[PDB]
């Protein structure tokens, strides 16, 4: 019982108590804990080692909605599997630690073009100095009426300043920790310099069907963009605060456009 | 000196080392030879002793007993109830413990050891009185469908592939499968736990082709599964027989276990017959015998009773032994002419059984 | 779900707009009100006890069925009738009677398979002809074993 070993190890409980008096004076806990951590660590069961070393950490049991939304995507999981793998991990462990659904789409819509205050200080003619506009029509008003010429190509398609506020926001502590690193502070005005290289290409057939047999070539195509070099003069020279470690991945080339046509 | 959690790797192991080895070496010469024990509830009680005891609860919860982290089966099970493949899993696991610090998920290898458990060929069984053409290894799993069919170019072309499982060895895995179930109804039921009467288990096959399930001058092909199910589960008691297992959805889709599978026809009547003739072999063998395993502690019996059902009306009209279905005699219960039931409706009753069937032919 | 949407009361009085007779509207109504009044028989997984009291009508609910097939609509069920309405008419009740129910025997629990097996052919797999079938038939069991999905149903305090 309780009682059991506290009367049958005193011994030990006055031993350690005052041999922690006599060698750094008096901290039972912290050599107490570190005695139980290397008798379960030799034990070759460091699961439980470590998880001692989170629990009197202090660490967070749930995590970030935002590294949620990435184990989301990089799986390629519907809401409707995540919504199965979050209640199910909420009734086994007890406490919950995945996130649900109006956190994902709360933290996504910080991370989307149209969320942010941003502006120019010339005026842009011809461009809506609305700052709550994200995805739109690509068509941008066409007609596609009996009247008018046919199309069917379906187009979806950002502003490209909106995205470029976001692609430049997203990339913030690449560009401080090249404020850091190189040799600067963070309280440092422009103006900067952005590389941005464009891209578009079209990808083939991108689809497949099962009712009649031979389906259709339906062609389509994208259109892109790549911030790849931030640069900043200050002083006498300029100083590239990012570069691109690789440009040419598939880590790294945003969009702007999708229509389903021919190249 | 700074301090314990400020210290490196081995720096507060030769700090305190001689106060570690001397109190270690007093304990296990002390409560015969343990100190991880008696050190860890010594841990808890000088912690707990100072207002603390959240942490000492769920650590004494999580040691000697479950909490955070997963058990394997629960990992497996969430695994597969989303389909997911492995590697996307590796990742999901290796970013979560890169997180959180804390190990949640389970390994590949460790989930594979426990998947062992659950497929069929793992648990042993005897079978009495023992059954002729049957080979009696436990050890039975993935085999080929074939039976090892010799298929050279002067014999019968064959172009089929399936896989199967043997019928008792699938059998005794989804008898394992239940035992929480199969408890939880004697426990219910005001019987004893310690009961090993011959329980009756009466078992539902299917069997539906599933074609055109091809993937890219179109050529398809088509496919034969093979399938069963345990649907009632009763025993004996003194003048009577009580249920301990019923279904709460029979034709549901995620209670109907397979058993075997082919790249075949339902039409195609060689490739058919020379691949399921095994299967009913070892069903006609296991009509006639007890089956003796053990149920968590105590070892119990089994007999059988089958009832092959779930086929369509096509395929009951082509393996029984009727006709194509334009025929004159319609039902395959009754014998009735098509212009029979014209004139008479409804005055009949089921008159085809299976040996008589056998005899006519 | 067309065979069930298809089958509504309301379906025989959109389609008396379209048919002149009076004669034509009160044999649609009874056909089908008596195929309405006889279905849940052999729908369920427990007629005996859940539904009883249509067990017991079902002989004369079937036999009117019958007969005012046979002379209100002589024109096409005299020569050829189809075989799953003498199914349905003459050999419901003896397999009641044998076999407890019908609806749960039924080839439903299999057929809704085809999901299953070609989502597993598609993400899980090899694809060497051999083991392209195996490990198929390896998550097919590891999905629908009853220890693994008493986990999985674990938000049912
Ligand atoms: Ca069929
Ligand atoms: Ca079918
Ligand atoms: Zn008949």
């Amino acid at each position: 019982t309780r009682r059991a070993q506290k009367h049958r190890l005193r011994e030990l409980k006055i031993q350690v108590k005052e041999f922690a008096d006599k060698e750094e004076g008096g901290d039972v806990k912290a050599v107490c804990l570190t005695l139980f951590l290397l008798a379960l660590r030799a034990r070759n069961e460091h699961r439980q080692a470590d998880e001692l070393e989170a629990i009197m950490q202090g660490r967070g049991s749930g995590l970030q909605p935002a590294v949620c939304l990435a184990i989301r995507v990089n799986t390629f999981l519907s809401c409707s599997q995540y919504h199965k793998m979050y209640r199910t991990v909420k009734a086994i462990t007890g406490r919950q630690i995945f996130q649900p659904l109006h956190a994902l789409r709360n933290a996504e819509k910080v991370l989307l073009p149209g969320y942010h205050p941003f502006e120019w200080q010339p005026p842009l003619k011809n461009v809506s100095s609305r700052t709550d506009v994200g995805i739109i029509d690509g068509l941008s008003g066409l007609a596609s009426s009996v009247d008018e010429y046919p199309v069917d190509t379906i187009a979806k398609r950002f502003r490209y300043d909106s995205a470029l506020v976001s692609a430049l926001m997203d990339m913030e502590e690449d560009i401080l920790e090249g404020m850091r690193s190189q040799d600067l502070d963070d309280y440092l005005n422009g103006p900067f310099t952005v590389v941005v290289k464009e891209s578009c290409d079209g990808m083939g057939d991108v689809s497949e069907k099962h009712g009649s047999g031979p389906a259709v070539p339906e062609k389509a195509v994208r259109f892109s963009f790549t911030v790849m070099r931030i640069t900043i003069e200050h002083g006498s020279q300029n100083v590239k605060v990012f570069e691109e470690p690789k440009p040419n991945s598939e880590l790294c080339c945003k969009p702007l456009c999708l229509m389903l046509a021919d190249e | 000196r700074q301090h314990l959690l400020s210290l490196t790797r081995r720096a507060q192991k030769h700090r305190l080392r001689e106060l570690k080895i001397q109190v270690k070496e007093f304990a296990d010469k002390e409560e015969g030879g343990d100190v991880k024990a008696v050190c860890l509830t010594l841990f808890l009680l000088a912690l707990r002793a100072r207002n603390e005891h959240r942490q000492a609860d769920e650590l004494e919860a999580i040691m000697q007993g479950r909490g955070s982290g997963l058990q394997p089966a629960v990992c497996l099970a969430i695994r597969v109830n989303t389909f997911l493949s492995c590697s996307q899993y590796h990742k999901m696991y290796r970013t979560v413990k890169a997180i959180t610090g804390r190990q949640i998920f389970q390994p590949l290898h460790a989930l594979r050891n426990a998947e062992k458990v659950l497929l069929p060929g793992y648990h042993p069984f005897e079978w009495q009185p023992p059954l002729k053409n049957v080979s009696s290894r436990t050890d039975v799993g993935i085999i080929d469908g074939l039976s090892g069919l010799a298929s050279s170019v002067d014999e019968y072309p064959v172009d089929t592939i399936a896989k199967r499982f043997r019928y008792d060895s699938a059998l005794v895995s989804a008898l394992m499968d239940m035992e929480e179930d199969i408890l939880e109804g004697m426990r219910s039921q005001d019987l004893d736990d310690y009961l090993n009467g011959p329980f009756t288990v009466v078992v539902k096959e299917s069997c539906d082709g599933m074609g055109d399930v091809s993937e890219k001058p179109a050529v398809p092909e088509k496919a034969v599964r093979f399938s069963f199910t345990v649907m009632r589960i009763t025993i004996e008691h003194g003048s009577q027989n009580v249920k301990v297992f019923e279904e709460p959805k029979p034709n549901s889709e995620l209670c109907c276990k397979p058993l075997c599978l082919m790249l075949a026809d339902e039409s195609d009547h060689e490739t058919l017959t020379a691949i399921l003739s095994p299967l009913i072999a070892e069903r006609e063998a296991m009509k006639s015998s007890e089956l003796t395993l053990e149920m968590g502690g105590i070892p119990r019996t089994f007999k059988f009773i089958f009832r092959g059902t779930g086929y369509d009306e096509k395929l009951v009209r082509e393996v029984e032994g009727l006709e194509a279905s334009g025929s004159v005699y319609i039902c395959t219960l009754c014998d009735t002419t098509r212009l029979e039931a014209s004139q008479n409706l409804v005055f009949h009753s089921i008159t085809r059984s299976h040996a008589e069937n056998l005899q006519r032919y | 779900n067309f065979a069930r949407k298809l089958m509504t009361q309301e379906t025989v009085d959109a389609v008396c707009e379209l048919i002149p007779s009076e004669e034509r509207h009160e044999a649609l109504r009874e056909l089908m009100d008596l195929y309405l009044k006889m279905k849940p028989v052999w729908r369920s997984s427990c007629p005996a006890k859940e539904c009883p009291e249509s067990l017991c009508q079902y002989s004369f609910n079937s036999q009117r069925f019958a007969e005012l097939l046979s002379t209100k609509f002589k024109y096409r069920y005299e020569g050829k009738i189809t075989n799953y309405f003498h199914k349905t008419l003459a050999h419901v009740p003896e397999i009641i009677e044998r076999d407890g129910s019908i609806g749960a025997w039924a080839s439903e629990g299999n057929q809704s398979g085809n999901k299953l097996f070609r989502r597993f052919r598609k993400m899980n797999a090899r694809q060497s002809k051999c083991y392209e079938m195996e490990d198929v038939l390896k998550h097919h069991w590891l999905y629908t074993s009853k220890y693994l999905q008493k986990f999985m149903n674990a938000h049912n305090a």
